[PDB]
């Protein structure tokens, strides 16, 4: 696959640097790389595709070497260069499509798609050009056992999950208390509600906790913590836990007090932030414990006193919320982002040719189901397909 | 089955909620109408219970599921009202000077009171907090409460002198007496006639509705004066003819049952808390 | 050294050279639960003014920080106007 | 600093370009750079660390050169280069951490970390390779006084502050009027609320103004302005200004009419937009003046007429909102971002080794204080530490 | 920047501020404990309050050293620049205020304004070396 | 580290093969290897220790080569061999202890212990002798992945956890039904109990299920499955779930009928056995699902009929249990065993010197917590310290 990246990089440099009028001093090294690629690929043969609707294609290479005598590139040069470049771009595109549709339970990182398996041979070691892009760099730094890292902007680490826990409930659903939460993308959004407004809680302080177990550790995470979870901040009616009836939720938002955000790694508190909103930093963490509290207002205007009665009806229900946005982070295992197109590209090239549902990846590459259980086989296959996706996106847009 | 334990339950919000249940709560439960005798007196019939049963059958309730109960009047029905019956409606005609009796009955039969006996002759009884009352039921409940100092001496009343006591209910069939929560009291109430129970107010009884057949919004279930809640089950309908009243109930019986609910304390799921 | 006034104002500052540093609440709140607190009869402001005008030594700086009377008497013997002014300030603040 | 970045650059390029099979044409210049680095750093002793818990590590360099008579690289070349490269990478990582953990009240831009201070000497001037990265380029363009610029996505310029002002109030808190606002990172959300819905205001319009002064000019900023501030568009119970008693809030979201947003530099009006929501541009602005108006609707349907009476109660409180997100911008001085990870790197390195609170930066590097007070000394130190963090992040993730 | 560089208490006359960015003056009005009956007639216990007690402080910065440029009472750089502008009626520019008004030039003194001021001041010194 | 192992192997083989009267033909190659080791280590200086109570020491090597002009070794040769080899063994022991006592949350594979870090240079690759041991071989393979596996005898893969769940319960705990289990080391013992003997279950059959989630996949495991969980076949009194009260337990052991055991990997069933006891196999499994049943016996002798009434009292409580021993297995990652003392050596080295608890490992190398939270950084550090202890055990016992 490193050789595949080298092909992609040298064709990208051919398409960019070899332009009409350039000095040959600008492209001497690139032309040498291109001629090495041509010589190595000449006389070989490749078969690509044959899974789903991806057609079988035969590639046979026999091309003339690019000239090197010219002092200053002219229009004659770029025509021959373009003729060769188009074929090579098509070949690399098809090889990447094949490899990113294939899939394997066992030995995921190894190359499928026998074209790429051939490219992994010994003849094609001379084409290795350089490995600078982030994904191939992580690929090599992981092939040799060394720590790797991908920087992610808005990493969708949380699988989509909107739900609620009721620590106190009745069939009438008239006096409830508990938490609700939506974890989606890089958003945690959790609102603890109490219908009695902590009337009978000890010291008129209800206590709420919410755990969120990351499927993979995050590093150097910049986070944005705000109060007043906006999702759970308007009236709703919610189907019951069983699914039989529906209960009414009518929030009035108290301020959350003595909030503690604890970022945990292996159960050990790595960081703690008490009542510190705005941007925050988590150096390294695998789990998040958000603890907040609903304290009854000791003093009360007549209006708010009318809002909170001592009797049963409770026409309004107190609520206190938090919102936590992982603005950016660093992670070892590959993920999906709001800044990178690799997940969408892989899913698109799978959907294009009607590839049948495979062993490890869920049907349709539903990222929520892929991240909800993230087995090492899935991790290996996902890194492989994402690396090929980046290699392909370096040429095909 | 983990009876008698507060165990949190997690429920999602993507789940598609299930189908209707009116047919179940009709084919299984038992509707139960409590009306005053003056109703039947004006109706001047006696196949009419059967006719109402047939109309309820047209509306869905099986034949044996809708059961009728009479009572001479609200004040007499007030004494030990036990609605041993699955979905209760109480038609309650309103007349002047019975506002407090109506409110007392509404509180008693709409809110689940759990309560313990009181030996008036022996102990001095104190009210804990906002949700504790003493309910006295009988033919003539003349409760005479004498408060007590911190030394157990009367104020405004002499413990040996019944006369100077402070009456708070005279010859009432039902009386929900509320005293200054925090003080010992010595009661005297006619033990041969009227029983008294130290009761306190659990959550609401979601199984009994009250149809005030007469006038204005005068029910105050909450003894607190600041709050005057309008519960869903304290319905109110104008009247000039009991046939029209009953036809309204029959027509909108679906809505009334939607307002009501299965009694929480009757559920098996409440087994080891206060199941009844 | 982390110092607190009873009327909100707070400071933090080294010992050897009284150059104040940004205060760290949620460290002070944790420390004060357990550590041995010291009364500050020589306020941080007057202490810094004294160090700048006179230039006390390390030992005397530490003893002034700890309000050691064995050494705090020495300045009042010397007629050190900063410590004088501070102590009459307290005595005049002992009204009512 | 320039020499440090050059070391990091050449090590990254050696880790990438120098791989097995590569032509020597692709690595000739980098091999010459690497040889010169080896020669100049041979026989030199560095001593990094020695503050907080950062271990004191001694570095001594005795490394051989790299060959030139090859045609294609092979395992021997790569193996020797790998052994040398790992050592230099660790050395550079520790030098960067040592320079990040340190501060200086005076002379912030000048280097700390005696290892790097030694690197700054005349002896090592031959290592400078090319200062391509954005941070180092701005380091040079500011080290000799020229016009710099950092491009930011969602620049968290505003310090966190959620608060309110009341232009009309009274202890029963029944008839209020004023503004609430939350400035957080890159988003302003301001809501002007009148409990009487502008009953007695002149022409039944109540004017609201909100002035937010940035701590640094932002150049060529793209902004998203929308109405209906989310977070002040639902019922709440809020403290008093003195914290004595809590008052109820119950918004009905009127729209804002004849809303103006003015982007001002040095008092002068640079840009002004008049009831024009969506994507907008600000050439320069040291401050933003959002002005809007709550107009009582003249023609009221019976429902809204019931909502807004002429009596005293005012059971529902009229509001008009605005939200404003700086989607991107360019600033003359560094700031934290939703895209970058420089602040995260710096704070994490401080927290790992428990560096005591230094002269200039606040405890924990909390961005709210660090941007609330942005003295030139703090700016200089933040720029130095961020450049070092970028230099580290080139190699280490 | 919240860094108490110097504190002078009960001092008058010449003083030195080694380095500073804000001046935090504090004083007190102490009612006279004893009073000549003239002063007693001045200050009553009742409401009228014909005479109003006051306390004062004057603080003149004699000389200073500033990292950036500033107008001063010794050299004529600001006057030279403003004279050259007014003599030829230069329209308003982007950064400077109209008329080179020093008050609004120093209330808002952003880096762009500061460096433009440095450029024009250095050029004015260069000119004053020859033309006066 | 390969160099460190090669040092240990050559010293062990020198101590063994270089004995009096042995032919030089037996030890010619070993003498050549030893002389290469001497020449490579000669004229160097190492330093070892400086953490906890492990005291600093300095090692300096000026030793002469062993002779070679001897056809048959004699006593006076072995004395020079002693004077060299004893010093070398001490040096290796202290290097291994120093490497074991250190840690790193990141890049834990790369050597700590600046002595070993120096040994990981370029001058010392000439000492590489042969990597025969299981741990060093797997180190090489993992560091450049081929599929690997450590064979373990009775591996303590489970964490010590004994607990119980009640599917049915009362506050007075008269009529329970549920499961109890103890997972400890390589033992799973799970007993499902019913106080009514499945009197009111559907078809008088009560269904019990237990899930055990291995922290890491095991391969080619051998599992001894037997009925009648021993630990839950005598009377007890157990603290309640809340801990408020204690409930009596009085087993009567019925057999478990139609017992099924499913070994799953990544959610799919890999092996399944039904009513099979004795030794069995698990190909490659990450979870174990033990399902069994409590069937009320249809025909009942007078004694058992007296035991099981139809009324509430239930003086005797029916239970059915299983026991499951993972006798041996193959794990890609490393675990402690009952046959290998690597964990004991690591913990003893840390304990004797009282090392401060580092970022990664738990306090005191608590294996239960360590296997409960077994993140990849922790795994890498564990593998490093275990292979170092394997190297040390070749010489020091
Ligand atoms: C619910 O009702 C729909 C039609 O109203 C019917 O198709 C469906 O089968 C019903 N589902 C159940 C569970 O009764
Ligand atoms: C209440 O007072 C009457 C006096 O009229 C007395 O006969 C009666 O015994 C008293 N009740 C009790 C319960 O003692
Ligand atoms: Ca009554
Ligand atoms: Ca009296
Ligand atoms: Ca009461
Ligand atoms: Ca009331």
């Amino acid at each position: 696959m490193e050789v595949l990246y080298s092909l992609s990089k040298t064709l990208k440099d051919a398409r960019d640097k070899i332009v009409e009028g350039t000095l040959y001093s600008n492209v001497s090294d690139l032309i040498q790389q291109f001629n090495q690629m041509i010589v190595t690929m000449n006389g070989n043969d490749f078969q690509t595709g044959g899974i789903g609707n991806l057609p079988i294609r035969n590639w046979t290479f026999d091309f003339g070497l690019l000239g090197t005598t010219l002092l200053n590139l002219d229009a004659n040069y770029v025509e021959t260069a373009r003729t060769t470049i188009e074929y090579f771009i098509d070949f690399i595109d098809n090889v990447c499509m094949d490899e990113m549709v294939r899939e394997s339970q066992r030995n995921g990182v190894a190359p499928q798609s026998e074209a790429l398996r051939k490219l992994a041979g010994i003849k094609f070691k001379r084409i290795n050009f350089n490995n600078s892009s982030e994904y191939i760099e992580n690929w090599n730094l992981q092939n040799r056992r060394q720590r790797t890292g991908f920087v992610f902007h808005k990493p969708n680490i949380f699988p989509y999950s909107a739900s609620f826990t009721l620590n106190r409930s009745q069939p009438m659903h008239d006096n409830l208390m508990g938490t609700m939460w939506l974890n989606a993308g890089s958003e945690i959004q959790v609102a603890g509600f109490d219908y009695s407004c902590a009337l009978n809680a000890p010291a008129n302080i209800q206590q709420f906790e919410h755990i969120v177990q990351l499927r993979r550790a995050l590093t150097t995470a910049t986070i944005t913590l705000l109060p007043d979870a906006e999702r759970f901040s308007f009236p709703r009616v919610i189907n019951s836990a069983d699914g039989a009836t529906t209960w009414f939720f009518n929030p009035i938002i108290l301020r959350p007090n003595n909030v503690e955000v604890e970022f945990l790694l292996n159960g050990q508190i790595i960081n703690t932030y008490q009542a510190r909103f705005g941007t925050i930093v988590a150096r390294n963490f695998d789990t998040i414990r958000l603890s907040f509290q609903l304290m009854r207002p000791p003093n009360m205007t007549p209006a708010v006193n009318a809002l909170f009665p001592q009797a049963q009806p409770f026409q309004h229900h107190a609520t206190v919320g938090l919102t936590l946005r992982i603005e950016s982070a660093v992670c070892e295992s590959v993920l999906a982002d709001a800044n990178e197109t690799l997940l969408a590209n892989v899913t698109a090239v799978r959907q294009e040719y009607a590839i049948p549902v495979g062993p490890v990846f869920p049907p349709g590459m539903n990222w929520t189901e892929l991240i909800t259980n993230y087995s090492p086989s899935r991790e290996d296959n996902l890194q492989r397909v994402f690396t090929v996706a980046s290699i392909r996106s370096m040429l095909i847009k | 089955q983990n009876y008698g334990l507060n165990i949190p339950i997690t429920g999602s919000m993507d789940t598609v909620y299930s189908n209707s249940t009116r047919e179940e709560v009709f084919l299984t439960s038992t509707l139960c109408l409590y009306y005053p005798t003056e109703a039947s007196t004006q109706i001047s019939d006696g196949e009419w219970k059967d006719s109402l049963s047939q109309m309820f059958l047209i509306k869905g309730w099986p034949t044996g599921s809708v059961y009728f109960k009479e009572y001479s009047n609200i004040v007499d029905f007030s004494v030990d009202p036990q609605l041993y019956c699955d979905y209760n409606l109480v038609l309650m005609k309103y007349d002047q000077s019975l506002e407090l009796d109506m409110s007392e009955l509404a509180d008693l039969i709409l809110n689940e009171w759990l309560c313990n006996p009181m030996d008036i002759t022996l102990y001095y009884y104190q009210q804990s907090g906002e949700s504790n009352k003493w309910i006295s039921m009988g033919s003539s409940c003349t409760v005479k409460v004498c408060p007590l100092n911190t030394q157990t001496l009367g104020i405004g009343c002499q413990t040996t002198n019944v006369d100077s006591f402070e009456t708070v209910a005279e010859n009432e069939k039902l009386a929900i007496v509320d005293v200054v929560d925090g003080i010992n009291h010595k009661i005297n109430l006619t033990t041969t006639t009227c029983t008294i129970r130290n009761c306190k107010k659990l959550g609401p009884r979601e199984n009994v509705a009250v149809i005030q057949v007469g006038g204005a919004n005068i029910l105050d279930i909450t003894a607190d004066p600041t709050t005057n809640p309008q519960i869903e089950r304290m319905m109110r309908v104008n009247w000039k003819r009991w046939w029209q009243v009953f036809y309204t109930i029959v027509d909108y019986i679906n809505q009334i049952v939607q307002v009501m609910s299965k009694r929480s304390r009757s559920l098996n799921s409440a087994a080891f808390y206060y199941r009844v | 050294v982390m110092e607190i006034n009873t009327e909100g104002k707070f400071f933090a500052y080294k010992i050897n050279t009284f150059d104040e540093v940004p205060f760290d609440v949620n460290k002070f709140a944790e420390l004060v639960t357990d550590s041995p607190v010291i009364s500050a009869i020589i306020d941080f402001k007057t202490l810094k003014n004294l160090n700048d005008n006179y230039g006390i030594t390390r030992t005397e700086a530490l003893n002034l920080i700890k309000s050691n009377p064995n050494m705090l008497r020495n300045f009042i013997n010397q007629n050190n106007p900063i410590i004088r002014n501070r102590i009459e300030q307290l005595i005049l603040q002992c009204k009512l």
